[PDB]
C-alpha cells in the first residue's frame, strides 16, 4: 500500500485546462469527507494514457489552494476594501440589481416596432470554464432575463471556424479527433503551437513520425512544437493564404488532388454562372460605397428542377474546378517565396510531402488553433486550409481531416449551448426583430431539390420547438417565442459582440456586466481603456476561483477607490474535481466528471449559484410584479433541482429530451417520459423536449453514455482508435465527421488499413456512418445544402475563393497577387515612433490570462515573470543583452519585461528592408505574483473590423527600449 | 533491477515531470525569476530533485537544435556517492536489493554532504543548509515497489520517458538507438553499462549538460 493514497477514497474526473481532455485519478482523504490529497492521470483513460502536462499535473495545487476565495465579497461604491459576506446578502442584493435594472431598461418593441422583448443594460462575459449543464442553464438564465449581449472567449478563438468549415463541409466542429493523429501520413501544424498548448496531442502526433509520417511546423517562431517536427519553416506573419494558394497550385499543375474523389464528393462539378468574375483583386459584385458584395453575383447555374447544374467530366469552363485552376495559376513559387520568406526550397519540400496525401491510401490532416485567424481575412484562411484537404480527398478519413483545435476544456460546450450573442443552443440562430413568427423564422432554412442531398438542416423545425419545449413545456412552442429576446435586424452582428461590450462599457451604455468564470481586466484587448470602461458600470458580479484584476480593477494601478461607484460583488465557485458533470473536447467527446473533494469553505459550484440568484430575482417578481414577467415566471428549472441543489444529471436528461406524450415517430412508438433515444425522433409538434438537438443521444433510455468507460474496440475500430464506448461524442457518437467521404459508391473504403466505415453484410461497420444509406445513394455532407464538400463558397463575405489581402498593415505597401492591398469588404496609425511588430502567445506552464496559474507556485517556479522575445538582431540594434529588463510601449500603454534574446526569433525581410518581432506572453497581471508584471493586453489595439468584432493581439506596433 | 530508458529524442520539454515529481512528494517551489531562459529552478536543489536543462545550438538555416534535459540522479550500479557517505556512517546512503534504487536517508545529516556530492561523477546530491541532510531523486522506489511508474514516467505525455525491468529497458534501447540514428545519425546512449537512467542523447550529450555523461 502507497500511505499517502491509503483510506482515501479515488474518482476520475477530466482536467480542467485545454480541450485535449485528459483523465484525472483524484484521491479525497477520510473515504470522500475530506480534502484532496492527490490528483494525477487516469492511466485508462485512452487519450491520456495517464500522461499530464504541467497544468494537468498541479491540479493538486490549483484546488488545495489557501489563496482561493472562501465565500462572497461586497465592494461598496467609493470603498478602499472589501466587506465578507453572506450568499444570502450577495444573491438577494444581486438580485434586486438585475430587476431594478431589467425593470428599468426592458423593450417591448423596438424603433421600427418589431417585438424584441430584451434588455441592452446588462451583457453578460463567460464562460468555456463551466460544465456543460452549467453553460446551458446559464444562457437559458440571461435569455430569460432578456439579455442579447451575452458572449465568452468563443468569439476570439472558435468564433472563425464555425463559418469557414460549415461553409467548406457544413458543420463548423474539429472533423476528427486527438486519437485519430496517430493514422496521419503527413502533420502539418501551421497556426498551432501543440507542443505547448495541447501537449498530451504529442502523444499521437509522434506515434504519427513512428509509423512512418513527415511532421512540419509552420511558425514565425521556433517554439518547443518546432524542436520535434522533422520540417520547421518560418513564414513573415499574416502571409499564410499566400503560402496556402501556392500549395493549392502546387496540387492542380502537378496533378496531385485525389480525382475520384474531387469528381463525386467536392462542388467541382458545379457549374458556378456567368455573372461571377474575379479581376484586380475583386469579385464580381462589389459596391465601392458600401465596401460589400452582391453574392447573388456568385450563384450556381441552375437545372430546371432548381438544383446546380453538373458537369461530372470537369470540362465545362465555368466546373468549380476550372475557375479553381484559374484563381490560383497567379500563386506561383517566386512570388509566394517573396512574400512569405519561405525559401524556394523549402516551399517545394513542405508542398511535395503535404501533396502526396492526394494518394488515396494516404491521409494528410492539417492542425491550427488560434494562430492568427482573428483579422478580417482569417476565415479565408481557414476556407484554403479546407479547399486543400478536399482536393486531397483528406476529409472523413482516418488520419485526415481539418483538426482546428479548440482552447478550453469546454469551449466546444460553451458554443454549443449558445454563450455567443447570435447563437441559441444547437446553433439555432438568435431571431432578429424581422422573424416576427416561429413559422417566419422556419422558413428561411434552404431547401434542396436534390434527391441525393440529405440537406439534415431541414429538421430545424423539431430542434427549435423542442428547446422551446424545454424551456416552457406547458407552452405552445409558437407562443414560448415571443418570450425570447430578440436582435435588430438593421444593426450589424458585431454590435452585439465581445469587443463593442467593450466600447459600449466605455460609453456608459451599461449598468451591469456578469463577468461569469473570466478575467477581461486582463482577457479584453487594450486593458487601459477597458480597465477605465469598467468604473463606468453600476454593478459588477465577478463568479470566480480567486480574486483578480477585474474583481479588484477598482484598487488596479493608476486606479484611486475613493473615485470609483462601481459596486462589486465576487462570488467564489467550487473548482472542477469539487463537481459533477460533462465537458466537451475538442473532438466533440463529451466526458463525465466526479465530485472528489466537498466545495472549498463556503465556495459553489457555479449551477447552485446561477440558480439561487435566478429563483431569488423569480421570488422578487412574483412579489413586486414589473417589466414583462412571463419569461422569468414560467421558465422550466423544476427540472434543474434534485434534493434542493443544481442537478448535472437531470440538466444533462433535459438536454438530451424526453417525450412530454406517447408518441409515434420513425415508425417506432415512444411512451411519456422516455428519454429521446437521439435527435432523428424529435419533433415540431410539441410531443419532444430537448434543450440542445446536439446532445439527443447522449443520455438515453440505456443511461448516461457521457459516463461510459469501456475500452471495447472491434479490430477496425481498434486499428484507427474509435474507442466508441468510450464517452459519447456528438452528432449520434459519429468519431470522424464525414466518413462517408471515406469510401467508394460500393462502400469500398479508398484506405483498407485505415478504414472508417466500410458496407458489409449490408450495413456500415466501423465508426457511426454520417448520414444513413445505402453505398453509392447520398452526397456525403449532408448538413450542406448541395450534399458536396464546398471547394467554392458563395456565402462568404470576402468570396467564394480565398485571395491574398495584406493583414500586416503598417509595415506592407505592396500586394503582388492584385491591384487590391487590404480587404475591400473590411484606421491602424503606424505611428513612426512604434517599429516593430508586437505578438501575444502562450507558454506549456501558463492558462491565459494566468488567473489560475499565477495562484500554483510550481508553475510560477518555471516561468515566474513576464519576458519579451527578440532576434539577437534587434538585441544589437537596440543594445539589449540577454536577461537585461526591458520597457516594450505602444499608442495604447507600456510594461517592463525581461529580454529573452534567441535565434528562434528572426528578422522578417518586408519589401527590401528587415522588420523586427517582438514576442510576449499574456499571461501576467498586476494582483499575482509579486514582480510578475502585467497584462501584454496593456499594448495592444481594440479596433477589430466590422465582420469580425476580434481585437489584434498577433501582430500590434510596439518599441522595445533597454531600462537601466 | 529496474531502469529507466529516456528519449531525449521525443522531448517537448513541456516539464510535466518536473511538476509531476513535486506533486507526488508535495515539495515546496523554489523562489525564481527569469534571467534571460525558459529554465526554471536553474538548477536540482534540496527541494528540486528534477529539472529540465533548456540549451539552444545555432544550426545552418532556419531554426536552431533546442537541446532539452530532464536531470535526475543515475541511480548508478555502483554508486559513488554510497562509497564515499559509507566513510563517514553506513546507512546513510542505501540500495534496494529488488529495483536497485539509491536512496539517501536521514542519517545524511550525519556525514560530509560537500563530500559526497563530490564523489559523484554527474554532480547530482543537494544538501539542506539548514539540516545538512542529502536529497536526489529517490525513484519512487515506493511507486515502484507498490506496481506503479514513477510520477514523472507517468507523466510524460511523448514516450520520453520508459520504466520497467533492465533486461526489457536495455533491449528498448538497443532498437530505439537504430531507429533514432535514421533522424539522428550522431545519437548515443548515455554510461548505459554503469547506471539504472540510460538517456538516448541526438547528439554529444555535453551540448546537453556539462555533467550529461560521466
Ligand atoms: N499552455 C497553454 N495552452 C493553451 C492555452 C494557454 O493559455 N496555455 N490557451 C488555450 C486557448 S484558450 C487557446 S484559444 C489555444 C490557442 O492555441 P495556439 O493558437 O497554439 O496559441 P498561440 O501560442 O497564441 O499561437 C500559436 C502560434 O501561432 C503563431 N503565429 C502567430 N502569427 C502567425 C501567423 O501569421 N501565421 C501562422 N501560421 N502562425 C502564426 C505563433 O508564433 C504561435 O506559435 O491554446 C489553448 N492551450
Ligand atoms: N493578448 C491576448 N489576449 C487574449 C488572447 C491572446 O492570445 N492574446 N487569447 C484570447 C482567448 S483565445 C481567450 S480563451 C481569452 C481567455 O480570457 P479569460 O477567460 O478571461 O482568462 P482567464 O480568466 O485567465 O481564464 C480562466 C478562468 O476560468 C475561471 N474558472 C475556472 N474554473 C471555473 C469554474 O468552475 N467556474 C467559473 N465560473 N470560473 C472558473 C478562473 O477563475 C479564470 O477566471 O483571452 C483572450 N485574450
Ligand atoms: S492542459 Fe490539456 S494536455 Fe495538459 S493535462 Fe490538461 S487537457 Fe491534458
Ligand atoms: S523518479 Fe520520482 S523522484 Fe525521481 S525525478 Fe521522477 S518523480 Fe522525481
Ligand atoms: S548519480 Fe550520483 S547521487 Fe545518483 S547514484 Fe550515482 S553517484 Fe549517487
Ligand atoms: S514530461 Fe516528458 S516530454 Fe515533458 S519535459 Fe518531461 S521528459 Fe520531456
Ligand atoms: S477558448
Ligand atoms: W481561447
Amino acid at each position: 500500500e502507497l500511505q499517502k493514497l491509503q483510506w482515501a477514497k479515488q474518482t476520475t474526473s477530466i482536467c480542467c485546462y485545454c480541450a485535449v481532455g485528459c483523465g484525472l485519478i483524484v484521491h479525497t482523504a477520510k473515504d470522500g469527507q475530506g480534502r484532496a490529497v492527490n490528483v494525477e492521470g487516469d492511466p485508462d483513460h485512452p487519450i491520456n494514457e495517464g500522461s499530464l502536462c504541467p497544468k494537468g499535473a498541479s491540479i493538486f495545487q490549483l484546488g488545495e489552494n489557501d489563496q482561493r476565495g472562501t465565500q462572497p465579497l461586497y465592494r461598496a461604491p467609493f470603498s478602499d476594501t472589501w466587506k465578507p459576506v453572506t450568499w444570502d446578502f450577495a444573491l438577494t442584493e444581486i438580485a434586486k440589481r438585475i430587476k431594478k435594472t431589467r425593470d428599468a431598461s426592458f423593450t417591448e418593441k423596438n424603433a421600427a416596432g418589431d417585438l424584441v422583448n430584451r434588455t441592452e443594460a446588462i451583457a453578460s462575459f463567460g464562460s468555456a470554464a463551466m460544465d456543460n449543464e452549467e453553460c446551458w442553464a446559464y444562457g437559458n438564465i440571461l435569455r430569460s432575463l432578456g439579455l442579447v449581449y451575452i458572449e465568452h472567449q468563443a468569439r476570439i478563438x472558435h468564433s472563425p471556424t464555425v463559418p469557414a468549415l460549415a461553409e467548406s463541409f457544413g458543420r463548423g466542429a474539429m472533423t476528427n479527433h486527438w486519437n485519430d493523429l496517430a493514422n496521419s501520413d503527413c502533420i502539418l501544424i501551421m497556426g498551432s503551437n501543440a507542443a505547448e498548448n495541447h501537449p498530451i496531442a504529442f502523444k499521437w502526433v509522434l506515434r504519427a513520425k513512428d509509423k512512418g509520417a513527415t511532421l512540419i511546423h509552420v511558425d514565425p517562431r521556433f517554439t518547443r512544437t518546432s524542436a520535434r517536427c522533422d520540417v520547421y519553416a518560418p513564414i513573415r506573419s499574416g502571409a499564410d493564404i499566400p503560402f496556402l494558394g501556392g500549395l493549392i497550385k502546387y496540387i492542380l499543375d502537378n496533378k496531385l488532388y485525389f480525382t475520384d474523389y474531387v469528381r463525386e464528393y467536392t462542388n467541382a462539378s458545379l457549374i458556378v454562372g456567368e455573372k461571377f468574375s474575379f479581376k484586380d483583386g475583386l469579385f464580381s459584385g462589389y459596391d465601392a460605397a458600401n465596401k460589400k458584395y452582391d453574392k447573388s453575383m456568385w450563384a450556381f447555374e441552375l437545372d430546371a428542377n432548381g438544383v446546380p447544374k453538373r458537369d461530372p467530366a470537369l470540362k465545362h469552363p465555368r466546373c468549380v474546378i476550372n475557375l479553381l485552376k484559374k484563381h490560383y495559376e497567379r500563386y506561383n513559387l517566386d512570388k509566394v517565396a517573396a512574400i512569405t520568406g519561405t525559401s524556394k526550397e523549402q516551399l517545394q519540400q513542405v508542398y511535395k510531402a503535404y501533396a502526396a496525401t492526394g494518394k488515396p491510401d494516404k491521409a494528410g490532416t492539417i492542425m491550427y488553433a488560434m494562430g492568427w485567424t482573428q483579422h478580417s481575412v482569417g476565415v479565408q484562411n481557414i476556407r484554403a486550409m479546407a479547399m486543400i484537404q478536399l482536393l486531397l480527398g483528406n476529409i472523413g478519413v482516418a488520419g485526415g481531416g481539418v483538426n482546428a483545435l479548440r482552447g478550453e476544456s469546454n469551449v466546444q460546450g460553451s458554443t454549443d449551448q449558445g454563450l455567443l450573442a447570435h447563437i441559441w443552443p444547437g446553433y439555432n440562430p438568435v431571431p432578429n426583430s424581422k422573424a416576427a413568427t416561429l413559422e417566419l423564422y422556419n422558413a428561411a432554412t434552404p431547401q434542396s431539390k436534390d434527391p441525393m442531398s440529405v440537406n439534415w438542416w431541414q429538421n430545424r423545425p423539431k430542434y427549435v420547438a423542442s428547446y422551446l419545449k424545454a424551456l416552457y413545456p406547458d407552452e405552445e412552442p409558437a407562443a414560448a417565442y415571443d418570450y425570447l429576446p430578440r436582435i435588430d435586424a438593421g444593426r450589424k452582428l458585431t454590435d452585439y459582440f465581445w469587443l463593442n461590450i467593450f466600447e459600449k462599457m466605455d460609453k456608459g451604455e451599461f449598468k451591469g456586466l456578469f463577468a461569469w468564470g473570466m478575467n477581461p481586466a486582463c482577457g479584453g484587448a487594450n486593458a487601459n481603456k477597458n480597465r477605465k470602461a469598467m468604473g463606468k458600470l453600476e454593478w459588477l458580479v465577478n463568479v470566480n476561483l480567486f480574486e483578480n484584476e477585474t474583481s479588484s480593477f477598482w484598487k488596479g494601478p493608476g486606479m484611486n477607490p475613493a473615485e470609483i461607484g462601481t459596486e462589486v460583488f465576487f462570488l467564489p465557485c467550487c473548482v472542477s474535481i469539487e463537481k459533477e458533470g460533462s465537458v466537451a473536447n475538442s473532438g466533440r467527446w463529451m466526458q463525465w466528471r466526479y465530485r472528489g473533494p466537498k466545495p472549498y469553505a463556503e465556495t459553489k459550484p457555479d449551477g447552485d449559484i446561477m440558480l439561487d440568484m435566478f429563483k431569488k430575482v423569480r421570488e422578487l417578481y412574483a412579489k413586486e410584479g414589473g417589466a414583462y414577467p412571463a419569461p422569468i415566471a414560467k421558465l422550466n428549472i423544476a427540472d434543474w433541482e434534485e434534493h434542493n441543489e443544481f442537478s448535472p444529471t437531470k440538466v444533462a436528461k433535459l438536454m438530451n429530451g424526453y417525450f412530454l406524450k406517447d408518441t409515434e415517430v420513425g415508425g417506432k412508438q415512444f411512451k411519456k417520459g422516455q428519454q429521446v433515444p437521439s435527435f432523428a425522433f424529435l419533433t415540431a409538434d410539441g410531443s419532444t423536449c430537448s434543450g440542445n438537438w446536439l446532445h439527443a443521444g447522449s443520455f438515453t433510455d440505456a443511461g448516461n453514455l457521457m459516463a461510459r468507460r469501456d475500452k471495447t474496440q472491434t479490430p477496425e475500430q481498434a486499428r484507427i482508435g474509435l474507442f466508441p464506448n468510450w464517452s459519447f461524442c456528438w452528432p449520434v457518437n459519429r468519431r470522424i465527421l464525414y466518413n462517408r467521404a471515406s469510401v467508394d459508391k460500393t462502400g469500398k473504403p479508398w484506405n483498407p488499413a485505415k478504414a472508417v466505415i466500410e458496407w458489409k453484410d449490408g450495413k456500415w461497420v466501423g465508426d457511426v456512418v454520417d448520414g444513413g444509406g445505402d453505398p453509392g445513394t447520398k452526397h456525403p455532407f449532408i448538413m450542406q445544402t448541395h450534399g458536396f464538400g464546398a471547394l467554392y463558397g458563395p456565402g462568404r463575405e470576402e468570396g467564394p475563393f480565398p485571395e491574398h489581402y495584406e493583414p500586416l498593415e503598417c509595415p506592407v505597401s505592396k500586394n503582388p497577387f492584385s491591384k487590391q492591398l487590404h480587404n475591400p469588404v473590411a484606421k491602424a496609425v503606424c505611428d513612426p515612433r512604434y517599429p516593430f511588430i508586437g505578438t501575444t502567445y502562450r507558454v506549456t506552464e501558463h492558462w491565459q490570462t494566468g488567473l489560475m496559474t499565477r495562484r500554483c507556485a510550481w508553475l510560477v517556479e518555471a516561468e515566474p515573470q513576464i519576458f519579451c522575445e527578440i532576434s539577437k538582431e534587434l538585441a544589437k540594434l537596440r543594445g539589449i543583452g540577454n536577461g537585461d529588463t526591458v520597457k516594450v510601449s505602444s499608442l495604447r500603454g507600456a510594461l517592463e519585461a525581461v529580454a529573452i534574446v534567441t535565434e528562434r526569433i528572426r528578422p522578417f525581410k518586408i519589401e527590401g528592408v528587415d522588420v523586427h518581432m517582438v514576442g510576449l506572453p499574456w499571461h501576467y497581471g498586476w494582483m499575482v505574483p509579486k514582480n510578475g508584471g502585467d497584462t501584454a493586453n496593456l499594448l495592444t489595439p481594440s479596433a477589430g473590423d466590422p465582420n469580425t468584432g476580434i481585437p489584434e493581439t498577433k501582430a500590434f506596433m510596439v518599441d522595445v527600449r533597454k531600462v537601466w | 533491477g529496474k531502469m529507466f530508458f529516456v528519449d531525449l529524442s521525443r522531448c517537448t520539454a513541456c516539464r510535466g515531470c518536473q511538476i509531476a515529481c513535486k506533486q507526488w512528494k508535495n515539495l515546496p517551489a523554489e523562489e525564481t525569476r527569469n534571467t534571460g531562459s525558459h529554465q526554471n529552478p536553474p538548477d536540482l536543489s534540496y527541494v528540486t530533485l528534477k529539472t529540465v536543462r533548456f540549451t539552444e545550438k545555432s544550426r545552418k538555416g532556419p531554426g536552431i537544435d533546442w537541446l532539452f534535459f530532464p536531470e535526475q540522479c543515475r541511480h548508478c550500479v555502483e554508486p559513488p556517492c554510497k562509497g564515499q557517505a559509507d566513510v563517514d556512517l553506513e546507512g546513510a546512503v542505501v540500495k534496494d536489493e529488488t529495483t536497485g534504487a539509491v536512496l539517501f536517508t536521514e542519517l545524511t545529516a550525519k556525514v560530509d554532504g560537500e563530500s559526497v556530492r563530490s564523489a559523484c561523477p554527474y554532480d547530482i546530491p543537494r544538501i539542506d543548509p539548514v539540516t545538512k541532510r542529502l536529497s536526489k531523486c529517490d525513484m519512487c522506489n515506493d511507486r515502484v515497489q507498490n506496481g506503479l511508474l514513477p510520477a514523472c514516467v507517468k507523466t510524460c505525455p511523448t514516450g520520453t520517458m520508459n520504466f520497467g525491468d533492465e533486461q526489457e529497458m536495455l533491449a528498448l534501447a538497443e532498437k530505439r538507438l537504430a531507429e533514432v540514428k535514421k533522424t539522428y545519425p550522431g545519437a548515443v546512449l548515455g554510461d548505459p553499462n554503469d547506471v539504472r537512467v540510460v538517456y538516448l542523447f541526438t547528439r554529444d550529450p555535453k551540448d546537453f549538460y556539462e555533467h550529461a555523461v560521466a
